[PDB]
Parts: C-alpha cells; structure tokens; sequence
RNA sequence: CGCUGAAAGCAUCUAAGCGGGAAGCACGCUUCAAGAUAAGGGUUCCCACAGGAGUGUUCCUGGUAAGGUCCCCGAGAGAUG
RNA sequence: CUCGAUGUCGGCUCGUCGCAUCCUGGGGCUGGAGUCGGUCCCAAGGGUUGGGCUGUUCGCCCAUUAAAGCGGCACGCGAGCU
RNA sequence: GAGGGAAACAGCCCAGAUCAUCAGCUAAGGCCCCUAAGUGGUGACUCAGUGGGAAAGGAUGUGGAGUUGCGUAGACAACCA
C-alpha cells in the first residue's frame, strides 16, 4: 500500500487521540469520531504522526489500510480546513437562494420551491443565484448531499436546463433539428 | 428382557444453551438430542426420558451466508392466497421463540411424545430467562475426536 | 400509540335538522350520559394503557358481590355497562372521575361503534349480495341458489371462506367520520350526523375520529 | 412437462444405479 | 435498458461489469446500457 | 438511480460501507381471536364444611358460600340451541 | 385409468389461482421538443361496461369506459340451473 | 419374489424368506437431527443454497497449469507540452 505506508501529515494544534480503537479528533473547527477497525494497527510516530500498519499482506489487510490511512488524513485535514464541492444551475427561471448557512431554496421551475436542509456536519454556501456549493468536513456525505441536489432536477438534454457539477459534461442532443 | 424406564423412573434435568454466536443448526440438534434423552444410557423412544432445554441469547443466533434474508419461512392459514413468508433474519428478530422451536421441530420425529417434549424446550431471545427457580446448569456444545 | 378521547351513551333514533346552508342533515339521537372511570389500565400492571368506563343505571338487587366490590374499589355507584377505551393519556384520569358528553364540541369528527342490528340465518342473496337465476326460463327450484360452490376433482374440496347462508348481524360495527352536530351537555345528549349501527337503546361508544375526516 | 422430467431424473439418485423403471 | 441474454460492448467506451451478481454493460451512450436478464 | 471505493496507480452503484426508489411486501384502517391445551392478563367476590373407607395425607359421597341454571314475562335476539 | 357409465357444447351462478399486464403505480432507452407515443424492464393490490346478429365459443358491429387482459382449475362449475 | 436401499414408488441396485433367536459379520446404501452409524482425520475447490433440473449463446466470477509480446536501454494506467 502505497499510499497506506504514506504516514499522515498532522497539522499544528490539532490533538490526536488514539484511544485503542478510537479516533478523536479535536481543533479550532469541530469534534469527530471513529472505531478504528479491529485487523490495523495505529501508532503516533513519536508523537508527530501516524503510521498505519496491516497484520498480514493479504487482500482485505490493503483495502482497509488504505481507507484507514486517507481516512485519518481526511478526518485532520477536515478539523484544519474544510472542504467544497461546486454545482451549477442553468435555465430560463432557475435560481437558487439561500435560508440561513444550513438551507438552500430552490426556483426550479416547478410549481413551488423546493426546501432543502442539511445535516450539522453540511453547510452550504450559495455565492450566485445560478451557482453554489456544499461543503462540510467530510468527504462522502458531501458527495451524496450534492447528488440529491443535482437529483432534484437533472440536466435536460434538450436545453441543459438544470442542476449540474460545475464542470458536468452533460451529454447533450438536438431535438427539434 | 432389555431394560425399559418406567413412567417417572429417569430424572429430567434443567440445561441452559447460550445461544450467543451459535449456528442455528447445531443449536437445534443439539437441542433435540437434549430434549428426547438421546445422551442417556436410559434412553427410550417411548418414554419421555429428555430433559428440559433453556435456550438464551436467541436473538444473536449466527447465520451463514446470506441466509438472514435469503432463508424464508413460510406457513399457510389453509384458504387460497393465504400464504405467509417471512425470513429467518426478521423471524430472529421477531420471534426468536418462534423461530428456534420451527428449526427444532423439523429435527425430531414426529409423534406425539415429540410434541410433549418440545414443550420443554424454553426459547428467549434476551440473555435472561425466568426459570431460576429450576437451576438450570450450563450446557456447552462440544464434539468428541475421531 | 394513539390518543382517543371518548364516551358511552344510547341509541335514541334518528331525527332531521337544517343546517346552516339550509341543508337537510339526519340526525342520530344519542343518549352520551354520565361515564365514571372505574378501572385504569396502566403499562405497570396491565401491560397496556386504557381507561375501563362505565355507563347505565342498574338495579342494586342485579348487581352482584364481585361487581359491588369492583365499583367500590372504584369509589362509584354501579353501572350497567363497562367498556375500555384504548388511549395513550390513560394516565390522566382518575379513579371515579366523571366523563360527559362535552368531552365532543359541536364540529368534532368521531368514530361510533355498536353492535348492529341482526338478520337471522340470511341467504346467500340477502347476506352477500348473489344474484340467483332467472324467475322463468327454465329455471328448476333454485331460484335463490348460491349456484356453484367450487370446480370439480382439482381440488375436491370447496376452498375456505366460500360464501354460504348463515347468521348474519348482531356484529361489531364502526362508522367512522362523522360531523357531531350538537352536544347538549347537561342533559348528556348528542345530535351525530348520519347513522350509526345498531338498534334503539343499543350502546353506543362514541371516540375520536382514527383518520380525523376525509 | 415438470413430471416426466422429474421421472427421468429420479434415476439419477444414488441407490439406483443409473437406472429406473419407465426411464 | 437493453435486457438481453447476450450482452456485449457495441461502443469502444463500453465497458462490461458485473455488478449485484449480472453481467451489465455501461457506456457514456445510454443506447449502449445492457443487463442480461 | 446514486455516494465513497479498491481489487486493477485509471475506471467501476459493490467487493468493505452508505443512501434514494412502486397501487406491489409488512404495518397503518376495520373485524375475529387464549381449544394460543403455550388454554394468557387486570380488578373484584366466596372461603379452611360434614361423613365414610383410608394409607404422604389419597379417594368417594353430602350439604352449602360467591355465582349460576331450570321455570315464567318478553325482544333490541332467534330455525332450535 | 375408466365401457357391472369418469355426462358432453355454449350460457347463467359462484368463485379461486398464474402472469405471458388491458387500466391504474414505478423506471431505462428513444429516430423522447411539448401534447401524445414506441419499446422492454419491475409490478397480480384493486379494477376490467351495456347491447345487435348468431345455439354458439369465436367473430363483426353499435354506444361507452381509465380499461373493456390472456390463460388454468375434468376445454372449473348439470347429486348447482338451462 | 418377500427382505434392505431408491422419500413414497411391479420391472432400478443389493439380495432369493424351512422355522425360532432380545448373538455376530456384511451387501447395496449410508454415518449433523428426523434415522442405526463420523457435527471422522488430512489436502484442495465452491459462496452459486451451486450442491438440491435444462439449450444455443453471453460474461474482467474464481482457483490452477502452459504458449507468447512489451519491460529499471524502463514496460501498461494517470498527470504536464
Ligand atoms: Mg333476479
Ligand atoms: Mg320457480
Ligand atoms: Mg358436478
Ligand atoms: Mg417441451
Ligand atoms: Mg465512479
Ligand atoms: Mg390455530
Ligand atoms: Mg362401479
Ligand atoms: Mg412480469
Ligand atoms: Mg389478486
Ligand atoms: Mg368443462
Ligand atoms: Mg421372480
Ligand atoms: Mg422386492
Ligand atoms: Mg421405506
Ligand atoms: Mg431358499
Ligand atoms: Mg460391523
Ligand atoms: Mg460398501
Ligand atoms: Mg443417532
Ligand atoms: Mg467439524
Ligand atoms: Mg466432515
Ligand atoms: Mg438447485
Ligand atoms: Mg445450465
């Protein structure tokens, strides 16, 4: 494991703990948590860092040396900075606006807008009518919050009307030619 | 003459399984031989000469596989499209009683001494059961070599 | 789970008013009088939560020791009728209170439960709707016939729950949703719109409308 | 059909040898 | 979708997978979506 | 239909893991239901009778308590029960 | 198998099952602009009309309907009828 | 033409019942429980409940064994012109 073996690279201030199995993660930003899993070692590498090991150089040992590995890196790297993914909006009468840090409001052409909340680990951050983004401190939750965004009202072939990932190559064609 | 029990002759005892991490199969033959007597020199298919089976923890039965889902129950109320299944994993859920007596059931002979005697088998899917009273002693499912 | 408010009362008859869109509304009549708490179900001792009410005006003499000491446990006067409520606020009633037809205000949805008129030993015609055979045209003495019961060899057995004569009535019945039009509290009277199962001087247990309305 | 198919596959138990009357 | 015993890329972007126990095809074409079933 | 994601440095809804999704499934609504012999539960009521043979006191008869049934008047019930 | 009898076509009556779905429910692809469709994937919960002709089943037609499904059950059903 | 096996099951398998036996060894077939005897030992494979039905054909399922092309003169995938 290439990338397992590659130590993770603790930020200034942050506090660490590896309890056994346990993560706890503390700084300037937020509180999280983790069971390590049973079969991968953790050690603080005199304190500094993390080294990451797996007993034995079968199969299922790698998978989850690496996802621990990249998780811890994500997990600090989270607590230090924060994070965002990006989406579009386009089409005649489409916009979006924003309730609060943690609500989004949607004119997507329906019959009324369309609410969406987020959980305390999301925020989102609307910086144009036809274009904002979810952040958060994680990595896949920010994936799926953004996947139902995009799942509310998905890109028309026909005129690219829609929610789309801010650099989405939405496959288009020509209707009416 | 070969020796037969006689009624109250043969002494049933109070046995509790910990049913934690255990297959249901070999929970459920090793149950049936229990309950029937089938470990005892004074053994008789005619006599009740069992003892009394306290099964806890049977909600934690484990399962191989995709059985949990995959491994359905089913009973039938007797009127057309009065079919009913469940699986084995919701059934666990549910009803573990339910559930360990069905797969003890199908392993012993069908009589009616085997309805007497499933009576004695007392099922809870918790790790407490009601029967203190009868001190019943630990059994521990164990196979013997060659 | 659900919380129900409720009461016991009689069948009176059915009567007509007017409303106020000058509509003719039929009226059921119902004698909603005083119920007193006499038994509360707990989930502590009785693994449930419900209110066990009582209704009726009884003779001392047709009462018996067993019923004498219940509703002296109760700390009431005897009452012909005892019917549990399930409620989730069983917890709020004591015992002995005393429950009137005000517990229902004039626009209030409610469910109304009895046991509906009986029938006898109906038809197959009357009980479930059949249609027999044709009065003429050949027809040989099965005029009023449940016709075929089954198939044939596959399966040599009429299935169960085949429709058949019997007793028909006399049965648990809800009519559910409707408007209660007045209520006249203090002689303990209940004007429900529609018709609710039942004959005259039947009781009646009147509770909280489960969907609320339509 | 389920039952001649059934029939014929019975003789592939076992106790019968390969073998079943009526195939 | 296109479900269909025999399945096989038509595009050069098809890309056969097996996925929850079926042999599937996935392009960036939606023509190209196959399932065997 | 996806999210994260390797095996397979990419890719992949899947292998670890997580989620949307039908008048269908199980509930929600109504009704029956402890012969559910696993014969359940709460509250309330009556209570230590008499005589024989007895054989761990057993068991069998007899008069009762609480409570019922027969009988009579009926119906909101009903072929008869 | 049944000839020391296993009554048979159609209809009426009463149903019950399958899904190879006619309607309603969900979806993928379209030579899917919209309204409409085509096609194949799920899906059997409920529903699935009344007449003219003919012994009919079938079929043609009339007026509708969301739709007027296809089959099994001794081509279900005569100790149920015609 | 009984007995044992094949769930049941004339024709399949083993085996040809003189009677008694509350003795033993075996055949076919079996040894987790129903159901007598192994939840037998050792080594592999399968994850489909395959085992415990089926075709043309389709398929980066999985484990193993060969032939051959490219490759630290740096191979294939990814990232910069
Ligand atoms: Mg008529
Ligand atoms: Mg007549
Ligand atoms: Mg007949
Ligand atoms: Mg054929
Ligand atoms: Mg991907
Ligand atoms: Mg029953
Ligand atoms: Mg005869
Ligand atoms: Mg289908
Ligand atoms: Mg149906
Ligand atoms: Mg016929
Ligand atoms: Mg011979
Ligand atoms: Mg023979
Ligand atoms: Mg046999
Ligand atoms: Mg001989
Ligand atoms: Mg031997
Ligand atoms: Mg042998
Ligand atoms: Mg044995
Ligand atoms: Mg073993
Ligand atoms: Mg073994
Ligand atoms: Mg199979
Ligand atoms: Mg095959």
């Amino acid at each position: 494991s290439r990338i397992g073996r590659l130590p993770i690279a603790v930020p200034s201030g942050v506090e660490v703990k590896l309890d056994g199995q346990y993560v706890e993660v503390k700084g300037p930003k937020g509180t999280l948590n983790f069971t390590v899993r049973e079969p991968i070692t953790v050690s603080k590498n005199d304190e500094g860092a993390i080294l990451v090991e797996r007993p034995d150089d079968e199969r299922e040992n790698r998978s989850l040396h690496g996802l621990t590995r990249t998780l811890i890196n994500n997990m600090v790297i989270g607590v230090t900075e924060g994070y965002e993914k990006k989406l579009e909006i386009q089409g005649v009468g489409y916009r979006v606006l924003s309730k609060g840090p943690k609500q989004l409001e949607f004119n997507l052409g329906f019959s009324h807008p369309v609410i969406v909340d987020a959980p305390e680990g999301i925020t989102f951050a609307v910086e144009n009518p036809t274009k904002f983004s979810v952040q958060g401190i994680d990595k896949q939750v920010v994936g799926e919050t953004a996947a139902n965004i995009r799942k509310i009202r998905k890109p028309e072939p026909y005129k690219g009307k829609g929610v789309r990932y801010e650099g989405e190559n939405v496959r288009r064609k020509v209707g009416k030619a | 003459t070969t020796y037969s029990p006689k009624a109250g002759e043969v002494q049933r005892k109070w046995y509790v399984i910990d049913a934690e991490d255990i297959v249901l199969g070999r929970l459920a033959t090793t149950a049936a031989n229990l309950l029937r007597g089938k470990h005892k020199p004074q053994y008789a298919p005619h006599i009740d000469t069992g003892d009394f089976v306290v099964v806890v923890n049977a909600s934690k039965i484990a399962l191989t596989g995709k059985k949990a889902t995959d491994s359905l129950r089913y009973d039938h109320s007797g009127r057309p499209g009065g079919l009913r299944v469940t699986s084995i994993g919701e059934m666990l859920a549910k009803n573990p009683r339910r559930a360990v007596e069905r797969a003890v059931w199908g392993m012993m002979p069908k009589n009616k001494l085997s309805r007497q005697q499933l009576k004695k088998l007392k099922v809870y899917g918790g790790p407490e059961h009601p029967h203190a009273a009868q001190n019943p002693q630990p059994y521990e499912i164990t196979q013997i070599a060659q | 789970e659900r919380t129900v408010k409720g009461v016991l009362g009689t069948k009176l008859g059915m009567t007509q008013l007017w409303d106020e869109h000058n509509r003719l509304v039929p009226v059921t009549v119902i004698q909603a009088g005083p119920c007193v708490v006499t038994q509360v179900r707990t989930p502590e001792t009785d693994g449930y939560s419900a209110v066990q009410l009582g209704y009726g005006a009884v003779k001392a003499k047709n009462v018996t020791k067993p019923e004498a000491g219940h509703f002296e446990k109760a700390g009431v006067t005897p009452r012909r009728h005892l019917v549990e409520l399930r409620t989730a606020d069983a917890s709020e009633y004591t015992l002995g209170q005393e429950i009137a037809a005000d517990v229902f205000s004039e626009s209030d949805f409610v469910d109304v439960t009895g046991t509906s008129k009986g029938k006898g030993t109906a038809g197959v015609m009357k009980r479930h709707g059949f249609g027999g055979l044709r009065a003429t045209h050949g027809v040989h003495r099965k005029h009023r016939s449940p016709g075929s019961i089954g198939g044939c060899s596959t399966p040599g057995k009429v299935i169960k729950g085949l429709r058949m004569a019997g007793r028909m009535g006399v049965e648990r019945v809800t009519v559910q949703n409707l408007q209660v039009h007045s209520v006249d509290a203090e002689r303990g009277i209940m004007l429900v719109r529609g018709a609710v199962p039942g004959p005259k001087g039947s009781l009646l247990v009147v509770r909280s409308a489960a969907k609320k309305a339509a | 059909g389920k039952t001649g198919r059934k029939r014929r596959a019975r003789r592939k138990k076992g106790a019968n040898h390969g073998k079943r009357p009526n195939a | 979708m296109k479900v269909q015993p025999s399945v096989k890329k038509i595009c050069d972007k098809c890309k056969v997978i097996r996925r929850h126990g079926r042999v599937m095809v996935i392009c960036d074409n939606p023509r190209h979506k196959q399932r065997q079933g």
